[PDB]
C-alpha cells in the first residue's frame, strides 16, 4: 500500500470533505435565525390549538407530538467509523422551537432582524390580504377556521401515526 | 424615483424617502465604507473562491505525484524500463504502470466532472440571482440578502461574482396597543392597508413598516360588517370629511 | 451469553465476520471483540497564532494515555468550560473548541444563540419608527479553470512501446479528452449564462447627479 | 480488487452527497420562503395559495 501511491490520502480527503459538506448542509438549513426565541404559553390564539406543534415541557425532550412520532416511527468495526453529527436532534429541535416562536409572534417581521410582536389574528388577516382575500372573511369566520385548522392537524397526526408511507423518502 | 418605486414595492409610503433622503445617503455611504473596510482588512471573507482554487490545485498536484508511484513495477520512470527490459519482457511492468496511471486519470476525470457539476449548479443559482436581485426587485425573503430587499450591485471576481445587496432593515420600534376594528354606529371599520393603533388617547391607522398615524376616516378605512362578530372591535368615532364640508 | 448447538464451535456475524466462538477444550460460548481503534485528530489554532496543540481521539475514550470524555471520543489537552459560547472549530455532538482564557485551548458545548423571550399580548403590537439601510455582501463562484491533459503524453511520455501498448487498450485517452473538452466548453457556457445578459453596452454620463449617492 | 471496490463506493457517496446538497438548498430556500415569508409562487409551498 505504501508502494501504491497516495490513494488513502485522496480518499480520506474526499470523505472528510463529504462530512464538512454535511455540516454545511445542516447549518445552512437550520441557522436561519441567530436569536433563540421562546414561545409564551399564554394561549390567546383566538381558538388556535397548537398543542401538537408547540414544544411540550411535559416531556423533557423539548419537542412536539409530531416530531416524537417522526422519531418513533422511523428506524462495521474494521475502520468503518460512523462520524457523529455536529448538531444533535435536540439542538435543531430548539431551532425549530425558535422558528415556531417567531412565526407565532412576529410572523415575517423578525426576518428583517429584530422581532416585532403582532397578534396572530392580524398575521392571518395580512396573509389573507396577500392572496387577495379581503380580511373581513377572517374576522367573520374565525371559529370555522379554528375548527378546520385543528381538524387538519388531527388528520395529519393520524396519517403519520397509522401510515408510514410518507417516510421512506428519508429511508 | 427608482427608490420610491422600490419603497412602494415593499409597502412603504414614498414620503419617508423624500423626508429622510440625506439620512439614506449618509447611511448608504457609511455602508459602502464598512464594506470597503471589511474587504480590505478582513481578508477572511473570500473562502468561496480560494477553496475551489485549492481543491483544483490539490487534484492537479495529486495527479502529478501519481507519476512517481511505482504501482508494483520495478521503477516508475518509463525510460529506464525501456532501457533495461526486452519488448517481450517489459510488457508486464509497462502494463502495471499503464493500469495505475489510467486508474489515476479516471479518478481525476471523475472528480473534475462532479466538481464541475456542482460549480454549474452554483452558476445557475448565481445567474438567477443576477436575473432577480440585480436585474429586478424580488419579494423573496432571504434570497437577495437579509431583510427587505431594494436592489443589488454586481462586481467581478476571478471565476466568480459578488452581489452587493441594498437591503431595508427597520431599526427602532415601540410597544403599541392595537385593535382589529373600530365600531362607530353599528358600522364596523377595517383598515384598507394598515393597522389600528392607539397611543393612549385616540385610535390611529398607520403603516406596517414605519410609524406614522393617519387620522382614521372612511377615506382611510374599509366600511363593512357589523359591531357583533369582530373579536376585538372597539368604540371610537370614525371621522367623516363630509360634515365639515356640508 | 449466546447459545450455540453442541457441535457448533464458532459462528459468523451478519457481515460474515467471526464474531462469537466456542472453545475447543471447554464448552463455553465466547465472543471475539475488536480492539480499540480510532482516528487521531488534532485541534489547534493557526501556526500564525500559537503552538499549543489539543489532541482528539475518535469515538473511543481515554484508554492509552485533562481527561475530558465526550460523545465523539477522548479529548485531552483542552479545558472544559461551563460558559457555553459560539462554536469556533467543530468537533462533534455539539461540543466545539476555541482559544480563550493568559489564554489557552478550551472546550465547551456550542451555544445555540442569544436566548430571547419576545413579548406578546392580546393587543400589544411593535411598529417600526426608524430604519437602517444595510448593504450585505454575497460571494458566489461561477466558473472553473479550463484544463486539458494529453493523456497519451501523460501515460506514455515520449515512448513508442508504451504508445503501442496504449493503442492496444482502446480509446480511453480519446474518451477522457472528449469529456474534459465538454467540461471546458460548459465552463464558458456558464460564464456566458451568468454575464452575457444585456447585448447593449451602457455607460454613465459624466454628470453624476445622483442625489448624493457616491 | 478491493481498492477498485472502495473507489466505486467513494464515487457513489460523492454522487449521493451532491444530490443531498441540492435537496438541502431546496430545504433552506423553502424555510426562507415558505416559513419565514408568505410566497406568491404557486406550488412552491405545497398545493394551494
Ligand atoms: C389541544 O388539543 C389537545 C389534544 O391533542 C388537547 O389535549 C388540548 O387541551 C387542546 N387545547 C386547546 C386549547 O384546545
Ligand atoms: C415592550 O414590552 C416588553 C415587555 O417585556 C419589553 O421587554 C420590551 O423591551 C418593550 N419594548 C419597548 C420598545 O418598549
Ligand atoms: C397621542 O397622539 C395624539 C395625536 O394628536 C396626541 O394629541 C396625544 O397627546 C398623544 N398621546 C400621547 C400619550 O402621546
Ligand atoms: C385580551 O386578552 C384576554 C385574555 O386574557 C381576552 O379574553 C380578550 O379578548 C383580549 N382583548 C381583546 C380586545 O381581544
Ligand atoms: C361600545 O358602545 C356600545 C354602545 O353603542 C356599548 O353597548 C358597548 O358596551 C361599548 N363597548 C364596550 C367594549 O364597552
Ligand atoms: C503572524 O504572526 C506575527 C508574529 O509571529 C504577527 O505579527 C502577524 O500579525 C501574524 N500574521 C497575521 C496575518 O496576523
Ligand atoms: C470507556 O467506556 C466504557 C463504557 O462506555 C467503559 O467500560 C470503559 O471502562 C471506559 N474506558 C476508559 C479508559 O475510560
Ligand atoms: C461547572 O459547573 C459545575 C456545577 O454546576 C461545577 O461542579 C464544575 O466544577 C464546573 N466546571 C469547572 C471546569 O469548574
Ligand atoms: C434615525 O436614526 C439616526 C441615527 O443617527 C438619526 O440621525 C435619525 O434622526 C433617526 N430618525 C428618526 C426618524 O428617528
Ligand atoms: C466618494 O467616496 C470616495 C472615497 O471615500 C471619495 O474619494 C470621493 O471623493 C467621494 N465622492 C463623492 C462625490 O461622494
Amino acid at each position: 500500500l505504501l508502494q501504491y501511491g497516495s490513494f488513502c490520502t485522496q480518499l480520506n480527503r474526499a470523505l472528510t470533505g463529504i462530512a464538512v459538506e454535511q455540516d454545511k448542509n445542516t447549518q445552512e438549513v437550520f441557522a436561519q435565525v441567530k436569536q433563540i426565541y421562546k414561545t409564551p404559553p399564554i394561549k390567546d390564539f383566538g381558538g388556535f390549538n397548537f398543542s401538537q406543534i408547540l414544544p411540550d415541557p411535559s416531556k423533557p425532550s423539548k419537542r412536539s407530538f409530531i416530531e416524537d412520532l417522526l422519531f418513533n416511527k422511523v428506524t462495521k468495526f474494521n475502520g468503518l467509523t460512523v462520524l457523529p453529527p455536529l448538531l444533535t436532534d435536540e439542538m435543531i429541535a430548539q431551532y425549530t422551537s425558535a422558528l415556531l416562536a417567531g412565526t407565532i409572534t412576529s410572523g415575517w417581521t423578525f426576518g428583517a432582524g429584530a422581532a416585532l410582536q403582532i397578534p396572530f389574528a392580524m398575521q392571518m388577516a395580512y396573509r389573507f390580504n396577500g392572496i387577495g382575500v379581503t380580511q373581513n372573511v377572517l374576522y367573520e369566520n374565525q371559529k370555522l377556521i379554528a375548527n378546520q385548522f385543528n381538524s387538519a392537524i388531527g388528520k395529519i397526526q393520524d396519517s403519520l401515526s397509522s401510515t408510514a408511507s410518507a417516510l421512506g423518502k428519508l429511508q | 424615483m427608482q427608490m420610491a418605486y422600490r419603497f412602494n414595492g415593499i409597502g412603504v409610503t414614498q414620503n419617508v424617502l423624500y423626508e429622510n433622503q440625506k439620512l439614506i445617503a449618509n447611511q448608504f455611504n457609511s455602508a459602502i465604507g464598512k464594506i470597503q473596510d471589511s474587504l480590505s482588512s478582513t481578508a477572511s471573507a473570500l473562502g468561496k473562491l480560494q477553496d475551489v482554487v485549492n481543491q483544483n490545485a490539490q487534484a492537479l498536484n495529486t495527479l502529478v505525484k501519481q507519476l512517481s508511484s511505482n504501482f508494483g513495477a520495478i521503477s516508475s520512470v518509463l525510460n529506464d524500463i525501456l532501457s533495461r527490459l526486452d519488448p517481450p519482457e517489459a510488457e508486464v511492468q509497462i502494463d502495471r504502470l499503464i493500469t495505475g496511471r489510467l486508474q489515476s486519470l479516471q479518478t481525476y476525470v471523475t472528480q473534475q466532472l462532479i466538481r464541475a457539476a456542482e460549480i454549474r449548479a452554483s452558476a445557475n443559482l448565481a445567474a438567477t440571482k443576477m436575473s432577480e436581485c440585480v436585474l429586478g426587485q424580488s419579494k423573496r425573503v432571504d434570497f437577495c440578502g437579509k431583510g427587505y430587499h431594494l436592489m443589488s450591485f454586481p462586481q467581478s471576481a476571478p471565476h466568480g461574482v459578488v452581489f452587493l445587496h441594498v437591503t431595508y432593515v427597520p431599526a427602532q420600534e415601540k410597544n403599541f396597543t392595537t385593535a382589529p376594528a373600530i365600531c362607530h354606529d353599528g358600522k364596523a371599520h377595517f383598515p384598507r392597508e394598515g393597522v389600528f393603533v392607539s397611543n393612549g388617547t385616540h385610535w390611529f391607522v398607520t403603516q406596517r413598516n414605519f410609524y406614522e398615524p393617519q387620522i382614521i376616516t372612511t377615506d382611510n378605512t374599509f366600511v363593512s360588517g357589523n359591531c357583533d362578530v369582530v373579536i376585538g372591535i372597539v368604540n371610537n368615532t370614525v371621522y367623516d370629511p363630509l360634515q365639515p364640508e356640508l | 451469553n449466546k447459545k450455540f448447538l453442541p457441535f457448533q464451535q464458532f459462528g459468523r456475524d451478519i457481515a460474515d465476520t467471526t464474531d462469537a466462538v466456542r472453545d475447543p477444550q471447554t464448552l463455553e460460548i465466547l465472543d471475539i471483540t475488536p480492539c480499540s481503534f480510532g482516528g487521531v485528530s488534532v485541534i489547534t489554532p493557526g501556526t500564525n497564532t500559537s503552538n499549543q496543540v489539543a489532541v482528539l481521539y475518535q469515538d473511543v475514550n481515554c484508554t492509552e494515555v485533562n481527561v475530558f470524555q465526550t460523545r465523539a471520543g477522548c479529548l485531552i489537552g483542552a479545558e472544559h468550560v461551563n460558559n457555553s459560547y459560539e462554536c469556533d472549530i467543530p468537533i462533534g455532538a455539539g461540543i466545539c473548541a476555541s482559544y480563550q482564557t493568559s489564554q489557552s485551548i478550551i472546550a465547551y458545548t456550542m451555544s445555540l444563540g442569544a436566548e430571547n423571550s419576545v413579548a406578546y399580548s392580546n393587543n400589544s403590537i411593535a411598529i417600526p419608527t426608524n430604519f437602517t439601510i444595510s448593504v450585505t455582501t454575497e460571494i458566489l463562484p461561477v466558473s472553473m479553470t479550463k484544463t486539458s491533459v494529453d493523456c497519451t503524453m501523460y501515460i506514455c511520455g515520449d515512448s513508442t512501446e508504451c504508445s503501442n501498448l496504449l493503442l492496444q487498450y482502446g480509446s480511453f485517452c480519446t474518451q477522457l479528452n472528449r469529456a474534459l473538452t465538454g467540461i471546458a466548453v460548459e465552463q464558458d457556457k456558464n460564464t456566458q449564462e451568468v454575464f452575457a445578459q444585456v447585448k447593449q453596452i451602457y455607460k454613465t454620463p459624466p454628470i453624476k447627479d445622483f442625489g448624493g449617492f457616491n
